[PDB]
């Protein structure tokens, strides 16, 4: 289809955690979402926050519709389960590399289905578990899925970094690695 | 009550 | 091995295009679209047998199809009105860093918004196109792009190289020079 930009509502639901999300993106950048526990708008950027506002009903009532043509496509289906498309995983830096100069890694897993996923972030060995953000699990125009991970960082010759990620598509766990000369 | 319900679709607003 | 889990999706898409907007809506088990609304058609369309029911009720009730129909106006539209006030002003200028790596010279590019960027290799004031490797852009899931344009060269001393940025950020391009040493 022939778009100057495009504004897509994005919104999935599941037997496993995850069990909802509910979301809006434009031109695949994910603009704000409905937190369904908390039941409220989350904007990614203040700027939006401060211009915006979204009643955070339509979200959990269209997930709410969600749930209700899911149980009735599980039935219809014969219960069918689809087969696990496995990720594809990459991670580089925010920022040019600069040693001492505070940057951001970011780990990108692709095209991966269902979206339950594990992912960790590894410092010379070490899992970082706290001060690390992620997106949401994002849409794909194949109906996959696409997640960020971040991780702050000062880069140095020494330390050597790992993206860990878990999914039922892989027989084991993928560990993409990164390293301040990583290219 | 239906079996293949629609969502609906709600727009973003200029903030309060 | 792989726990039981279903997945079902739905899709609401606006898109805009010389003052029209055109929406599609997309019912989705698993990754298998099965119904689907589009305003150009008009009705509800089964994309696979396990829409049929739905695609059949659907188009039924005068109700829904006069709500789907509107959606363009009403809420696309709507929509756009408001990014268009906001979401399309945002501007984040390229920062452009050249460094060296047979031999590469590299361009990285980052931190800008929006996404259609222009970057070009000037070698002693001509531009060069062969030995040029520019990845795709690429999103950093924050709304910023990043990109890097490899020059492959063959550095005598003297030669200056330059990296030209294009951007909608920008006034006038933005220029990064590299002497070469060697
Ligand atoms: C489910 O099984 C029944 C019984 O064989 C069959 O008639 C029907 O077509 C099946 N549906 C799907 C979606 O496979
Ligand atoms: C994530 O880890 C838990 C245990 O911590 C495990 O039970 C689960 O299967 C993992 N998820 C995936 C997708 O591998
Ligand atoms: C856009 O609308 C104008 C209005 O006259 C029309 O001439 C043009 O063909 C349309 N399409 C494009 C791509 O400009």
């Amino acid at each position: 289809i022939k778009a100057d930009h495009v504004s897509t509502y994005a919104a999935f639901v599941q037997t496993h955690r995850p069990t909802g999300e509910f979301m809006f993106e434009f031109d695949e950048d994910e603009q704000f979402y409905v937190d369904l526990d908390k039941k409220e708008t989350v904007w990614h950027l203040e700027e939006f926050g401060r211009a915006f506002s979204f009643e955070a009903q339509g979200g959990l009532a269209n997930i709410a519709i969600l749930n209700n043509n899911l149980n009735t496509l599980i039935q219809r289906s014969n219960h069918t389960q689809a087969a696990n498309d496995p990720p594809e995983v990459t991670v580089f830096p925010k920022e040019p590399v600069e040693l001492g100069q505070p940057n951001t890694l970011i780990c990108h897993i692709d095209r991966f289905f269902p979206p339950v996923l594990n992912v960790t972030w590894l410092c010379n060995g070490e899992p970082v578990t706290e001060g690390v953000a992620e997106s949401l699990f994002l849409p794909r125009t194949d109906y996959s899925f696409h997640k960020f991970h971040y991780l702050t960082f000062v880069p140095s010759a020494e330390d050597v970094y790992d993206c860990r990620v878990e999914h039922w598509g892989l027989d084991q766990p993928l560990l993409k690695h990164w390293e301040a000369t990583s290219g | 009550p239906v079996a293949d319900a629609v969502i609906h679709a709600s727009g973003k607003q200029m903030w309060q | 091995a792989t726990p039981e889990n279903y997945v079902y999706q739905g899709r609401q898409e606006c898109y805009a295009f010389n003052g029209t907007q055109r929406f599609l809506e997309r019912y989705i088990y698993n990754r298998e679209e099965y119904a689907r609304f589009d305003s150009d058609v008009g009705e509800f369309r089964a994309v696979t047998e396990l829409g049929r029911p739905a695609a059949e009720y659907w188009n039924s009730q005068k109700d829904i199809l006069e709500e789907k129909r509107a959606v363009p106006d009403r809420v696309c539209r709507h929509n756009y009105e408001l990014d268009e006030a906001v979401t399309l002003q945002r501007r984040v200028q390229p920062k452009v860093n050249v460094s060296p790596s047979h031999n590469l010279l590299v361009c990285h590019v980052t931190d800008f918004y929006p996404g259609s960027i222009q970057v070009r290799w000037f070698l002693n004031g001509q531009e060069e196109t062969a030995g040029v490797v520019s990845t795709n852009l690429i999103r950093n899931g924050d709304w910023t792009f990043q990109i890097l344009v490899m020059l492959e060269m063959t550095p005598q001393q003297g030669d200056v190289y330059i990296c030209q940025v294009e951007h909608t950020s920008l006034d006038s391009p933005v220029t990064v020079e590299w002497k070469a040493t060697g």
